[PDB]
């Protein structure tokens, strides 16, 4: 059987993922979380359908532009891998 | 109508002691010799981007004295607000 | 005669002229404010739209699509600065792959 | 109702792009950018006017603004808009 | 409803994000990350809601706690 | 009998406590001075300044290096070295949004 | 030459707070920069609520949700309570 | 005519309530104040005040001083979590910084 080199399928999904622009968290679970999180704070609350998308997007350019910043923490450590050191350090220079 | 001596150069007088000292402030121990030319351009840059602004609001309003207004305000703007130097 | 016709635009500068009596900003709105404002608008309007075209034009698509928005902005280093911390919804990210990732 | 700048955003597309259209979700984004570019420069008008005791807001605050806002050639070349139009309205 | 966010799914983010191989230990860490995020937005956009006197979180009041937070989003105007 | 040196490091690290207890201005005041007015004139030619706008100017401009020293010996210190050196300054600006 | 600051209500709650306790001009500066500026942030968020929402007025309630987008947890909640009991007590 | 009351005093407050009316009716933020809403602004705005004067007091004591400094002031800031969120882009002038030496710079 033929069998890819790893990283090699890494590389493909690379391009793959910034060449397009869908949501790549799912839907509902997304809302599901959301409603579970405001539950805490007032009872009852409904939300509008595109208040959501709005929340989606917003979450995954966040992630996306935190996952840039961890990627370039850990080159500078001469590592290929992220680990939760880096996620601490971006996080602690961006200030939150 | 007996201005002062063409500024030049001025850069270096940014000494290697005075950034050792800022360095000791900030925690660092030990440091690269390259370091010295990276801190002063990078000084420079934000030095531009103030006084920059401030010029800009000395000129507005049609004064030719920068105040201690004008920079607060400069700052402010730029999300680096500074206390001490009101009123 | 509209102010828009005599000033050469193509915004609105009574409306811009209404937003600015109604938005708090001042006692009083002097003649040529909203004019000034109104042309500064559509300069980068026209600024944004030339970028987005030519990324369309590149993707063989005759409609400007958010994609190609998000393609002109970050290309831009001076956009780029001006909307640093601005996200378009459906823009996605520029191509890049740090050089030490690929192989050899 | 809901206002918007549709309709002087497909002025401009047609000057710059002839053949070129617009996805509704696009238009929508460029409003989104009018509203807060308009915003910054109304806020940063009204420091200027209250840091110098004025009433008024006039051009030359727009103009002052302007150069606080944009970097570089973009400012440059803004303010050579706004001088061309208020020249041109005045006469 | 923390484990909704799927292991695929930030393997996916990480992705766009130019990550070429990621431990095993990433995940937790990115799904406290998100909920701390979610939760200060959150907090913000209700209490816009409860200002208004209304029962339905609008997308306006989400774009306001988004520019409030210098994380201004265009699109849902 | 032999000169007293104390070990490489130990000055430094009492240097650090010496500079964190005290407050005083580190820059000389004059250079600062000519730098702001050389940086000044390629904007506009002629302008004064009033003493108390140099001495904020400074103050902000030390605040700032200060804090840009504490992020770069974080990175520093991320990839276990203890030494900073200028790719670690142009990361943390990187991870600031500056560049 | 009249240039109002809050040096002396600073003064006094210094002195409800610390009766043998001093401060320096430079702090007493440095505490009307602040109390500037917490005033600026909440007048303008203040500004935004009532934009927001078509009221001309700006009342006690429009304060009181600014307060709370401003200031984080405990802090925010203190401040709430203290708002809460000056202005019931005030308006008896 | 009635004597004199002021609204500071009726609110049993220190800050200024008059004051804080007149500039919010000339600062621009809105065509309309309450007549209550001064008053709650005065309340936090003294309670705030209040917050940092006591934790600077303690750091004047802890230092043997008797007189607050901005040192002092510096240092109550970033002590605290919620202050120094507060306040997490702001420069205090001749503050200096937190003592703080990272573990690993330490010898064995």
């Amino acid at each position: 059987p033929h069998r890819y080199r790893p990283g090699t399928v890494a590389l493909r999904e690379i391009r793959r993922y910034q060449k397009s622009t869908e949501l790549l968290i799912r839907k509902l679970p997304f809302q599901r979380l959301v409603r579970e999180i405001a539950q805490d704070f007032k009872t009852d609350l409904r939300f509008q359908s595109s208040a959501v998308m709005a929340l989606q997007e917003a979450c995954e350019a966040y992630l996306v532009g935190l996952f840039e910043d961890t990627n370039l923490c850990a080159i500078h450590a001469k590592r290929v891998t992220i680990m939760p050191k880096d996620i601490q350090l971006a996080r602690r220079i961006r200030g939150e | 109508k007996r201005h002062r001596k063409v500024l030049r150069d001025n850069i270096q007088g940014i000494t290697k002691p005075a950034i050792r000292r800022l360095a000791r402030r900030g925690g660092v121990k030990r440091i690269s010799g390259l370091i010295y030319e990276e801190t002063r351009g990078v000084l420079k840059v934000f030095l531009e981007n103030v006084i920059r602004d401030a010029v800009t609001y000395t000129e507005h309003a049609k004064r030719k004295t920068v105040t201690a207004m004008d920079v607060v305000y400069a700052l402010k703007r730029q999300g680096r607000t500074l206390y001490g130097f009101g009123g | 005669k509209t102010r828009s016709s005599r000033a050469g635009l193509q915004f609105p500068v009574g409306r811009v002229h209404r937003l600015l009596r109604k938005g708090n900003y001042s006692e009083r709105v002097g003649a040529g404010a909203p004019v000034y404002l109104a042309a500064v608008l559509e300069y980068l309007t026209a600024e944004i739209l030339e970028l987005a075209g030519n990324a369309a034009r590149d993707n063989k698509k005759t409609r400007i699509i958010p994609r190609h928005l998000q393609l002109a902005i970050r290309n831009d280093e001076e956009l780029n600065k001006l909307l640093g911390r601005v996200t378009i919804a459906q823009g996605g990210v520029l191509p890049n792959i740090q050089a030490v990732l690929l192989p050899k | 109702r809901k206002e918007s700048y549709s309709i002087y955003v497909y002025k401009v597309l047609k000057q710059v792009h002839p053949d070129t259209g617009i996805s509704s979700k696009a238009m929508g984004i460029m409003n989104s950018f009018v509203n807060d570019i308009f915003e910054r420069i109304a806020g940063e008008a009204s420091r200027l006017a209250h840091y110098n005791k004025r009433s008024t807001i006039t051009s030359r605050e727009i103009q002052t603004a302007v150069r606080l806002l944009l970097p570089g050639e973009l400012a440059k070349h803004a303010v050579s808009e706004g001088t061309k139009a208020v020249t041109k309205y005045t006469s």
